[PDB]
C-alpha cells in the first residue's frame, strides 16, 4: 500500500513539474512584435489603416515585398481593418486587447503615446521616409530666405527642441512611459506565495492542535465510546441516504445552450421559455455513444453498477 | 556602399567602373533627367568644407562651385553651409547620429544562475519560513537545552513519533517545499528550451544615466561637434562626460571604433551616422548592432551648382523615385539584400541544446 | 480634385493667391512640388505600427 | 553537511530534469522540409539549379 502509493504520488508529482514547465516554456516563447515584417509573418494580431489616405494608398501601390503582403491581407481581410478616422483606429487597438495594430502617421503615433490613458506605443522604425516643409507660391519672394531659415533652425537644434517641447515635455507621460522602460521580465512572487499561505495556515493549525491536545491530556472520551457508536452509526445511514440522493440528483451534469439542459444518470431535462421544464426519463444512461471504448461493454451503465453495490454494500454494513 | 570598385574594375572602362547605392541612383537620375554622365571620382576625396583661411571650398562640393563638375550625386549632407553656395534637392536618404555596440552575446554562470529561475525575494521568503517553522518545532519539544534543541530543530529544518502538533507541520512543509522545488525545475526547463539573452536599452538617455559603458565619437567631424554645440539636456552630460574621460573615448577613424566596440566586450559604445552603421552591422562577423533612434535629423541629397539647368529636373526625380519607392529599394538591394550579417534570422534560427558547468558551479561553491 | 483640376486645402489657398504662406505639417509630395515651393523638411517622419 | 550535500544534489538532479526536458523539446522543434517554401524560409540548407 505504501509502495503503490509512493508511485502514485510520483506520478502526479512528476506530471505537475512536467506541466508547470509547459506553461512556462510557450510563457517565454512569447516574442512582442517589433517590425513590420513580423506582422506579415504572423496572422493572429490582425491589423490595419485609414480606409482614406496617403497611408493606405502607400501599401496598394507598394511594390516592395513586405508591404506586398500586408496590402493582400489587409485587401481582403474580414471583417473591416480599415478605420473612418484615426480616434476609430487608436480606439480599436485600446480596445482589441493587442489583438490589432493600427497603422499611421509616425508623428501623430508618437503624440498619442504621450496622451492618457497611456495605453499605446510605437513599434519599430518607420516603413518610409517623408517629410514636412514650409510651403510657398511658386516664385515667391519668401521662397529662398524661409529655406534658409528653417535649415538654420534645425541646426540649433531648435526644431527638435520644440518638437520635444509638444510631444514629451507637454507630458503628462512622463510617467507611462518610465513604466514601459521593459524592466522586469522573469518569474514571479506571486504563486509562490500562494504556497505560503496554505504553509503558515498549517502551522497556525498544528499550533492549535498543540494547545488543543494539551488540554485533552489534562482532561484525561469514554462518553464518546457509549454515544460515539451509535453517532457514527447515524452519521454513517445518513451519508448512505445522501449519497443515493446526489446519485439521483435530476442534475449530474447542465449543459448550457441558449433553453437549459440538465441531467442525471436517469433523466434528460429542458427548461424552455420561459421556466417551462420536460423531463425524459429514460433511467440510467449508456446509448449509442460509439464511445466503447476500445474494450467491450461496460459503460455506459458501469456508474449504474457502482453505485447499485455501493448502497448495497453500505446496507449490508449497516445491518452488521 | 555607396560608390564602390567592382570586382574586376581594372578590366573595365568608364561607368562600368563603378557599383553602388549612388551609381544606381545615378542612373536613375540621368533617367528621368534624360541625359548621359561620366561618373567621376573626386580628387581630395573630401565632401565639401571651407578652410577659413584661404575661403577655399574643398571635395564635391567644391568641384561644382569651381565649374570641375556639373551635378553631385553621393551621401553629400544639406547642411546650411552649403545652400548658400550650391543647390540641394530634396533628401534622398534621411538619416541621423545612432549608437553601435557589441553583439548581443551572452555567457556567465555565477551561481546567480540558480537564484534567478528562483527570485532573491523567494530565496528570502523560504528561508524566512525556514526559521519559521524549525522555530515553531522549536517550542514543540534551562538555557542551553533550549539551544541544544534549537540546533536539533535546525537539523529537521536542514532538509530530508505522532505528536500530531509537530507532525501535520513536518508534513505542510515538506508539500511546501515540494511546490517549490518543482517551480524551480519546470521553470528552469523553460529557461533551457527557449534560453533567450536580452541585452541593454535602447536610449541615448541610458549612455547618461550610466558609467559602466565607455562611449565615444570620432575626433573630427559633425558627430562630434554635434555634441559639443548641442545645448539639448541628455546630450550636454553626454559631452560633458566624453570631453574628459580618460582614456580618449574618440578615435581616429570609422575603422578603428567599429574595432573598439568589437574588442572592448560591450564595454565600450561608438557613435556615428546611422546610415554607415546599419551597413556595419550587415558584415561579417555579424558582431554590431544599432540601438534606438536616431540623436537628430539629417538628410543627404543630389547637389547642384548654383542656378543650373539641372537643378528642378533632379530635384523632381528624387521626389519622383521615393513616391516609386525606388529609393527604399536601391537602400534594400546595398544593406540588405547584398549584406551577409542577420538578425531576424538568427532568431528565426530554432535550433542550440548542449549544457555547460557555469550554472553548476555556482552550487558547488 | 481629378475632374474640377482645383486644388484645395492650404496648397490651393497658396496657388490662388489666397496666402502667402503656409506653415503647417503639409507633406512634400512631387504632386505639389510642382505647382508651389517646398522648404527643406523641418521634420522628417514615415509610417509607424 | 548533510543538509547543503542535500540541497547541493538537489539543484543538480533538478537541472538534469530540466535540461533534459528541453532536448526532447527541442528534438520536436526541429522541422524537415515539406515544400518549396521550405526553401525559402530558411538559410541553413543551400540550394541551386542548373
Ligand atoms: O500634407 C498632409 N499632412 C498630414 C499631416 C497629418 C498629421 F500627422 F496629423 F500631422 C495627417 N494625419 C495623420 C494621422 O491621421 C490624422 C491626420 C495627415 C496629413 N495629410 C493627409 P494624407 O493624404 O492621409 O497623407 C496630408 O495630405
Ligand atoms: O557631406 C558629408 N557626407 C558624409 C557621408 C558619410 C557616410 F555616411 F559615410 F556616407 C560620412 N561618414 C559617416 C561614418 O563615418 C565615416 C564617414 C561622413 C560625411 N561627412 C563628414 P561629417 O562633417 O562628419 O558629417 C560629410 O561632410
Amino acid at each position: 500500500v505504501g509502495g503503490v502509493w509512493w508511485f502514485f504520488t510520483l506520478i502526479i508529482i512528476s506530471s505537475y513539474t512536467a506541466n508547470l514547465a509547459a506553461f512556462l516554456t510557450v510563457e517565454r516563447m512569447v516574442s512582442p512584435i517589433e517590425s513590420a515584417e513580423d506582422l506579415s509573418k504572423q496572422t493572429e494580431i490582425a491589423y490595419g489603416t485609414l480606409d482614406s489616405g496617403s497611408t493606405k494608398e502607400f501599401f496598394r501601390r507598394s511594390k516592395i515585398a513586405v508591404f506586398d503582403k500586408m496590402w493582400t491581407y489587409m485587401r481582403s481581410a474580414e471583417p473591416s481593418v480599415f478605420v473612418r478616422t484615426t480616434a476609430e483606429g487608436v480606439a480599436r487597438v485600446r480596445k482589441s486587447k493587442g489583438k490589432y495594430a493600427y497603422l499611421l502617421e509616425s508623428t501623430m503615433n508618437e503624440y498619442i503615446e504621450q496622451r492618457k490613458p497611456c495605453d499605446t506605443m510605437k513599434v519599430g522604425g518607420n516603413l518610409d521616409s517623408k517629410g514636412y516643409g514650409i510651403a510657398t507660391p511658386k516664385g515667391s519672394s519668401l521662397g529662398t530666405p524661409v529655406n534658409l531659415a528653417v535649415l538654420k533652425l534645425s541646426e540649433q537644434g531648435l526644431l527638435d527642441k520644440l518638437k520635444n517641447k509638444w510631444w514629451y515635455d507637454k507630458g503628462e507621460c512622463g510617467a507611462k512611459d518610465s513604466g514601459s522602460k521593459e524592466k522586469t521580465s522573469a518569474l514571479s512572487l506571486s504563486n509562490v506565495a500562494g504556497v505560503f499561505y496554505i504553509l503558515v495556515g498549517g502551522l497556525g493549525l498544528a499550533m492549535l492542535v498543540a494547545l488543543i491536545e494539551f488540554c485533552y491530556k489534562s482532561r484525561a472520551g469514554l462518553f464518546d465510546r457509549g454515544v460515539q457508536m451509535l453517532l457514527t452509526t447515524v452519521g454513517a445511514f445518513a451519508a448512505f441516504s445522501l449519497m443515493t440522493i446526489a446519485v439521483g440528483t435530476d442534475y449530474w451534469l447542465y449543459s448550457r445552450g441558449v433553453v437549459m439542459t440538465h441531467s442525471g444518470l436517469w433523466r434528460t431535462c429542458c427548461l424552455e421559455g420561459n421556466f417551462k421544464g420536460l423531463c425524459k426519463q429514460i433511467d440510467h444512461f449508456p446509448e449509442d455513444a460509439d464511445y466503447e471504448a476500445d474494450t467491450a461493454e461496460y459503460f455506459l451503465r458501469a456508474v449504474r453498477a457502482s453505485s447499485i453495490f455501493p448502497i448495497l454494500s453500505v446496507i449490508l454494513l449497516f445491518m452488521g | 556602399p555607396y560608390v564602390m570598385m567592382k570586382k574586376n574594375h581594372e578590366m573595365l572602362e568608364g561607368n562600368e567602373r563603378y557599383e553602388g547605392y549612388c551609381v544606381d541612383l545615378a542612373a536613375e537620375i540621368a533617367k528621368h533627367c534624360g541625359f548621359k554622365y561620366k561618373l567621376t571620382i573626386v580628387g581630395d576625396g573630401k565632401y565639401g568644407a571651407r578652410d577659413a583661411d584661404t575661403k577655399i571650398w574643398n571635395g564635391m562640393v567644391g568641384e561644382l562651385v569651381y565649374g570641375k563638375a556639373d551635378i553631385a550625386i553621393a551621401p553629400l549632407t544639406i547642411t546650411l553651409v552649403r545652400e548658400e553656395v550650391i543647390d540641394f534637392s530634396k533628401p534622398f536618404m534621411s538619416l541621423g547620429i545612432s549608437i553601435m555596440i557589441k553583439k548581443p552575446q551572452k555567457s556567465k554562470p555565477g551561481v546567480f544562475s540558480f537564484l534567478d529561475p528562483l527570485a532573491y525575494e523567494i530565496w528570502m521568503c523560504i528561508v524566512f519560513a525556514y526559521i519559521g517553522v524549525s522555530v515553531v518545532l522549536f517550542l514543540v519539544s534551562t538555557n542551553e537545552f533550549g539551544i541544544f534543541n534549537s540546533l536539533w530543530f535546525s537539523l529537521g529544518a536542514f532538509m530530508q513519533p505522532r505528536s500530531l502538533s509537530g507532525r501535520i507541520v513536518g508534513g505542510v512543509w515538506w508539500f511546501f517545499t515540494l511546490i517549490i522545488i518543482s517551480s524551480y525545475t519546470a521553470n528552469l526547463a523553460a529557461f533551457l528550451t527557449v534560453e533567450r539573452m536580452v541585452s541593454p536599452i535602447e536610449s541615448a538617455e541610458d549612455l547618461s544615466k550610466q558609467t559602466e559603458i565607455a562611449y565615444g565619437t570620432l575626433d573630427s567631424g559633425s558627430t562630434k561637434e554635434f555634441f559639443r554645440r548641442s545645448k539639448i539636456a541628455v546630450f550636454d552630460k553626454m559631452w560633458t562626460y566624453m570631453r574628459s574621460a580618460e582614456p580618449s573615448v574618440f578615435v581616429r577613424t570609422t575603422a578603428e571604433g567599429v574595432a573598439r566596440v568589437r574588442k572592448s566586450k560591450g564595454k565600450y559604445a561608438y557613435l556615428l551616422e546611422s546610415t554607415m552603421n546599419e551597413y556595419i552591422e550587415q558584415r561579417k562577423p555579424c558582431d554590431t548592432m544599432k540601438v534606438g533612434g536616431n540623436l537628430d535629423s539629417k538628410g543627404y541629397g543630389i547637389a547642384t551648382p548654383k542656378g543650373s539647368s539641372l537643378g528642378t529636373p533632379v530635384n523632381l526625380a528624387v521626389l519622383k523615385l521615393s513616391e516609386q519607392g525606388l529609393l527604399d529599394k536601391l537602400k534594400n538591394k546595398w544593406w540588405y539584400d547584398k549584406g551577409e550579417c542577420g538578425a531576424k534570422d538568427s532568431g528565426s534560427k530554432e535550433k542550440t541544446s548542449a549544457l555547460s558547468l557555469s550554472n553548476v558551479a555556482g552550487v558547488f561553491y
